[PDB]
RNA sequence: AGGACCGAACCGACUAAUGUUGAAAAAUUAGCGGAUGACUUGUGGCUGGGGGUGAAAGGCCAAUCAAACCGGGAGAUAGCU
RNA sequence: GCUCGCCGGAAGACCAAGGGUUCCUGUCCAACGUUAAUCGGGGCAGGGUGAGUCGACCCCUAAGGCGAGGCCGAAAGGCGUAGUCGAUGGGAAACAGGUUAAUAUUCCUGUACUUGGUGUUACUGCGAAGGGGGGACGGAGAAGGCUAUGUUGGCCGGGCGACGGUUGUCCCGGUUUAAGCGUGUAGGCUGGUUUUCCAGGCAAAUCCGGAAAAUCAAGGCUGAGGCGUGAUGACGAGGCACUACGGUGCUGAAGCAACAAAUGCCCUGCUUCCAGGAAAAGCCUCUAAGCAUCAGGUAACAUCAAAUCGUACCCCAAACCGACACAGGUGGUCAGGUAGAGAAUACCAAGGCGCUUGAGAGAACUCGGGUGAAGGAACUAGGCAAAAUGGUGCCGUAACUUCGGGAGAAGGCACGCUGAUAUGUAGGUGAGGUCCCUCGCGGAUGGAGCUGAAAUCAGUCGAAGAUACCAGCUGGCUGCAACUGUUUAUUAAAAACACAGCACUGUGCAAACACGAAAGUGGACGUAUACGGUGUGACGCCUGGAAUGGCGUAAUGAUGGCCAGGCUGUCUCCACCCGAGACUCAGUGAAAUU
C-alpha cells in the first residue's frame, strides 16, 4: 500500500472549472487531476492521507487530447485522469 | 451501391496487423525493406 | 407409409413423402448426441452389442437422418438406454437378448458359426471386434446357403458372393421398411437443403 | 399443406424517357418480376493468380480480368512512328 | 417573435460498425460554405464523457488458424496430438424523479439485487481432471389473458367568448406512478409418497436410471398478469413573493372505472409436418483416496472488496463508405389518432426541417404535366408510350383439363345521409344483488353501464354517393419452353444456363476415383434403396422425324405476332393554361478546343 512516494506522484495539479465551483457547493465534490493510471484505491489514500480529509466516494474518467494545428505540423495535447473526490460531510478548500 | 471499401478494424488487423505480419517469414521481409526506406508509420498502432 | 397428394399446385404435384406415423414426435435422447459437424446430430448405436446375457425391452422408435435405416432404443435389465438396428417385425415392448444362445426370431445377434442356413442375416461383421458394416441401408438383405468348412458363405446385396470368418457376429432378422427408393422428392428445391448441388453439363 | 394468388418493407433492373464535362467513373422517375422460400442480410473464417471460384457468361477476384497489382530480369525485343 | 408549408413505419429519437472532438461557449472573416454572411461541421482560446448493477474486459466454445511433442520430405514445407487462441453464443446484479450551455440507469435523494473474503452465534459428512441433471436449439399455423397505448365518463383547476348562438348534453389541460419482495391466479409440464435390490453410469454412490411391493388420486414444478409494500413520497394543471427579467425559494387540487387492442409478454409453450433441427462453461446432486476435536458446506448479522477500458456528437447521414456540405448504399429498436383489412395510401400530435444563391419580363425553343371542337389506331417496324378498367354485395359465369384450376370470366342492379324495428340490433366484454364452501387472486344465475358490425323499409340533397388518394382492361388463335428460378457488375435477362424424375457403366470397405517424393485427407464417422461420370428433362401418344426426344398439353411467362368492345393529341393538326430552364440584372464561376 504505502509506498508514501507513490502516493505523492498521483496528484499532479488541482482543477479549476465553472462545473467544480457549482459541483463543490451543490454535490461537495472536489476535481483533481491525477496521473496516467491512477487506482482508486491510491486516489482514496492519498486525498484520505495527504489532504487528510475523509473520502467518500471516487470517480475517474480519461480526458482525450486533442489536436492542435500550429503551423505546417500536426499537433496533440497530454492526456489526463480527471478525478471526482466525494467526501463524507466536511468541505475544504 | 456497395462500395469497394466496407470498413472493419478486425479485420484489417488480423489480416494487415503487425503480428500477422510478424508471424510469416515473408512479413519480415516487408518490415525489412520498409525500416530500410524509414517510414514513420509502420502499418497501424492501436 | 406414402401417401400421394392432390395436385393444387406443380412441384407439390408429385410430392410423396416416405414417413412412418408410429414413430414419436419430439427431440431424441440427448446425452447420446454429440456436435456432428460438416447440421444433423450423430445418434449413438451399439453395433457390436458386447453385453450378453442380461435382457432388454423396446420401448420406442427413432429416426435417424444419418442414415437411411431406422434405430431402435432398448432398455437392459440394470437401467441403460443405447440404440440397436430396428428390423421389419418389431412391435412394442419385445424382450431382444445378447448371447451365445441368441433364441431364433429378428432381433438377436449370434456368431456366424450358428446361422441356419436360408433365414436373412443382415449386419455382418468381418473384421474381429470391429462390426456394423454391411447391410446399412434401407431395403438390403443377405442370405447364406452354405455355412460348412473354415469360411461361410454370404450371398450379398451386390450380386456376388463373399466368404467371411465364422467367429464374427451377426444379427438375426432383416432391415426395415423398404420404400426409401420410392421417394422421388417432387420437385427442384428439395434437394437444396440435402446438400446436394446442381450438376452443370459438361457440354453446356 | 403451398419454390400457391394479389400486394408492403426488401432484392435484381425488363420496357419507355432522361443522364454522357451528370447528383452518380451505372443513378433517378412511371409501368413491370419475386414477395415464407432455389429468399435476403450482419459478423467471423477458408479456397490466390498458367490459380481460386463459377445454377457455365470464358462472368468476378477491390471503379481493371480472353490470365490482378507491386518489385525484379529490363534502358528486353520492335523489321514501326 | 408572428404566419404558411413538408416528413411524420420518416426527412423524428437512443443506439452498433466506422469517424475522431466534428459536442458546448466567447471572439474573428484572409481562405474555407458554389452568392453576401455579422453565422457555422473554418480558425483562435476555454470547457465538457463521473459505473459492483450500461457495454467492453473475463470463463468456456462452433467455423477456422497457430499448434510445444510426433510422422514424412533436398532445404523450404505437407500433416497433426496433448493443449491454446478465436463472438456472430452462454454465464453476477437497479429503477423512479430532478439537475447543467454540453454528459447520466455514471451526479443528489429514496428504495433493491449480485459475487468473493473476514469476524461472531448455531448446525453439519466434506471432498473432483469423475458421473447424472440442466444449459441444449428446425419450419409453418391457431386460441385466450394482460400491459404499453387510444377513446368515453367522473373528478380537479381556468374561462363565457374579436361575428349568429353558447351556464351548457360547453370548451382547454391532467387523470404518471418504475425496479425489487411477498402473494401464485390465467396457462403449461409431470401421477405422487414410503420401503427392498441392482451385471448400466471404467471403482463408487443416499444421486440418474432400472427391477419388485402398499396407499391416494390431486400433490409437485415452471410460469405472463392483478393486489399490498415500495409511495404520510416524487411528479403534477394551476399558483404566491425577489429579480441581471434569464430564473430562484416555497406551495400545489384530481391523479380513477369501462371499452378496444398491439408485430409486445405468457410462449425456447400448444397443434401439425419432415428436411429430424451446435458444442462447452457457471450451478445443483452423488461419491472414490483423504479429512473426519481439523478443514470445507449451510442460516443470520456487521464490515471490507468488485479493478482496467469506452461513455462528447451525426448515424435511412452535411460528420461512414462514393476525392465534396454529392438525387447512391449502409445492422437492427421505439411504430399515435381518424378513413381503411393492412408497416401501402391522404391529414394532423411530439420532434426535425423549407434542401447555402436570388430578384425581374412572361419571347422563340426544351422538360414535367393538365384540359380539349369532330373522328377513334387512320401515326409508328411495332396500341411503345399515353388513355381506359380498377372496390363491395345479389342473379349469374363459357372453350379446356392432370379435375386443383380457367374466374374476380365477361356481362345486368344498388352503394351518401337521416328515423323505424333498436331514443345502438347480432356479437364480444362486463358492474351490483342471491347461494355454497376449503373460506379465495374462488365458482353457477343475472343483467346495470360501455363498445359495437351486417341487412330491410321510408324520406331527402347533389350533374356525378366505389364521391379524394391508393387501387386488374376484357374475350379468341398460335411458335418455343413443363414451372418458380440463373447470368455476360457497367449496351443482349432470350429458344442460352439450371431442373426433380428417367436411361447406361463401374465400385464389398484398407471400396471406385481424386489429392500427394511420403505421411495424411475427401468420398464418409456412407455401406449396393450407397457412391463418381455421361445423355435427357413434369406429363399423354410412344421411342420403330421419334430421350443429341417427334406430335400436343391445364396452369405458368419483364417471351413473338394478329383480330374483337371501349379508350384516348400517337396521328389528322395542333390550341390554351400551370411549373422548372432558356432572356435581363446583383455575385461566384470552368471545360472541350486553339
Amino acid at each position: 500500500m504505502i509506498r508514501e512516494e507513490r502516493l505523492l506522484k498521483v496528484l499532479r495539479a488541482p482543477h479549476v472549472s465553472e462545473k467544480a465551483s457549482t459541483a463543490m457547493e451543490k454535490s461537495n465534490t472536489i476535481v483533481l487531476k491525477v496521473a496516467k493510471d491512477a487506482t482508486k484505491a491510491e486516489i482514496k489514500a492519498a486525498v484520505q492521507k495527504l489532504f487528510e480529509v475523509e473520502v467518500e466516494v471516487v470517480n475517474t474518467l480519461v480526458v482525450k487530447g486533442k489536436v492542435k494545428r500550429h503551423g505546417q505540423r500536426i499537433g496533440r495535447r497530454s492526456d489526463w485522469k480527471k478525478a471526482y473526490v466525494t467526501l463524507k460531510e466536511g468541505q475544504n478548500l | 451501391m456497395k462500395r469497394t471499401f466496407q470498413p472493419s478494424v478486425l479485420k484489417r488487423n488480423r489480416s494487415h496487423g503487425f503480428r500477422a505480419r510478424m508471424a510469416t517469414k515473408n512479413g519480415r521481409q516487408v518490415l525489412a525493406r520498409r525500416r530500410a526506406k524509414g517510414r514513420a508509420r509502420l502499418t497501424v498502432s492501436k | 407409409a406414402v401417401v400421394k397428394c392432390k395436385p393444387t399446385s406443380p412441384g407439390r404435384r408429385h410430392v410423396v413423402k416416405v414417413v412412418n406415423p408410429e414413430l414419436h414426435k419430439g427431440k431424441p435422447f440427448a446425452p447420446l448426441l454429440e456436435k456432428n459437424s460438416k447440421k444433423q446430430a450423430y445418434r449413438i448405436v451399439d453395433f457390436k452389442r458386447n453385453k450378453d446375457g442380461i435382457p432388454a425391452v423396446v420401448e420406442r422408435l427413432e429416426y435417424d437422418p444419418n442414415r437411411s435405416a431406422n434405430i431402435a432404443l432398448v432398455l437392459y435389465k440394470d437401467g441403460e438406454r443405447r440404440y440397436i438396428l430396428a428390423p421389419k417385425g418389431l412391435k412394442a415392448g419385445d424382450q431382444i437378448q445378447s448371447g451365445v444362445d441368441a433364441a431364433i426370431k429378428p432381433g438377436n445377434t449370434l456368431p456366424m458359426r450358428n446361422i441356419p442356413v436360408g433365414s436373412t442375416v443382415h449386419n455382418v461383421e468381418m473384421k474381429p471386434g470391429k462390426g456394423g458394416q454391411l447391410a446399412r441401408s434401407a431395403g438390403t438383405y443377405v442370405q447364406i446357403v452354405a455355412r460348412d468348412g473354415a469360411y461361410v458363405t454370404l450371398r450379398l446385396r451386390s450380386g456376388e458372393m463373399r466368404k467371411v470368418e465364422a467367429d464374427c457376429r451377426a444379427t438375426l432378422g432383416e432391415v426395415g421398411n423398404a420404400e426409401h427408393m420410392l421417394r422421388v422428392l417432387g420437385k427442384a428445391g428439395a434437394a437444396r437443403w440435402r446438400g446436394v448441388r446442381p450438376t452443370v453439363r459438361g457440354t453446356a
